């Protein structure tokens, strides 16, 4: 029977933007502006 | 320390001190969210290109043995068992010892 | 291909019954899309005021 | 490296910016027995 | 364009030859149908053989 290559996914709502797409959700992100 | 005391004669100094904050700052400002958005494509790039790579370095050592199923998944044309499966993982399948 | 004119990528589909060229919907799109926002992140983002 | 609290501060400060957030991805694209890579995590 | 020619590839499979000049060619008569199927994305490959 087959194996299968593929990668992770999990429940994230975390989006971040590029220069080709926007709202683009990715399963971890670091936030490197200080807000707080 | 940022921030100067400026007397009210001093205003066109004032300015000057006013410019190369504003200045810095869409400096910084423009080169931030560019770094970020051009780092998130190369990131996601790099992800995708990661999984393919992984994908051919299997491929291309099942060689003729298996087929593509063309969803990312390889079928064997003979019995595969956890020391194969796991020899796949490892880099380490033993090509010549199995045949369609 | 000079011919194709409905987009960027596209399919020639020589068969028997003739040659034409059709963009492959989804490629032409999605690579238009990217094109314009990151034509768009390059202007966009240029922060202005007065000075 | 950045922060966005207040233009005039004192001290050894992150660069500030005129921006709400500056977010780099260092996960995959999240994207939501059948399949691999082809078609999502 | 490349990853366009894949997709094609992929689903093609083993009933078509590549030419080598990005241009794929089938072992069996492939009529409008077919040939909208493979823009589609939706040949339906178990149907053909050489
Ligand atoms: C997603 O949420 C469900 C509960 O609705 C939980 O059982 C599951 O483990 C979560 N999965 C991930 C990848 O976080
Ligand atoms: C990106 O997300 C914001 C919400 O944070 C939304 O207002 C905006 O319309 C979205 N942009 C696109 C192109 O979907
Ligand atoms: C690969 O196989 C050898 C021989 O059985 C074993 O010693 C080694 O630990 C395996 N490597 C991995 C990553 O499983
Ligand atoms: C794909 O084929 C289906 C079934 O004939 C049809 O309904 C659909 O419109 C086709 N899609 C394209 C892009 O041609």
């Amino acid at each position: 029977d087959q194996i299968c290559i593929g990668y992770h996914a999990n429940n994230s709502t975390e989006k971040v933007d590029t220069i080709l797409e926007r709202n683009v959700t990715v399963t971890h992100a670091k936030d490197i502006l200080e807000k707080t | 320390a940022v921030g100067k005391e400026f007397s009210n004669l001093e205003r066109r100094l004032e300015n000057l001190n006013k410019k190369m904050e504003d200045g810095f700052l869409d400096v910084w400002t423009y080169n931030a969210e560019l770094l970020v958005l051009m780092e998130n494509e190369r990131t996601l790039d790099f992800h995708d290109s990661n999984v393919k790579n992984l994908y051919d370095k299997v491929r291309m050592q099942l060689r003729d043995n298996v087929k593509e199923l063309g969803n990312g998944c390889f079928e064997f044309y003979h019995k595969c068992d956890d020391e194969c499966m796991n020899s796949v993982k490892n880099g380490t399948y033993d090509y010549p010892k199995y045949e369609e | 291909w000079q011919g194709m004119v409905d987009g960027w990528y596209g399919y020639h589909h020589s068969n028997d019954q003739g040659s034409g060229y059709a963009a492959d919907k989804e490629s032409t799109q999605k690579a238009f899309d990217g094109i314009t926002n990151k034509v768009n992140s390059v202007i966009e983002k240029m922060n202005t005021q007065f000075e | 490296p950045f922060h966005n609290v207040h233009p005039l501060t004192i001290g050894e400060c992150p660069k500030y910016v005129k921006s709400e957030k500056l977010v780099l991805a260092t996960g995959l694209r999240n994207v939501p027995a059948i399949a691999g890579f082809i078609e999502g995590g």
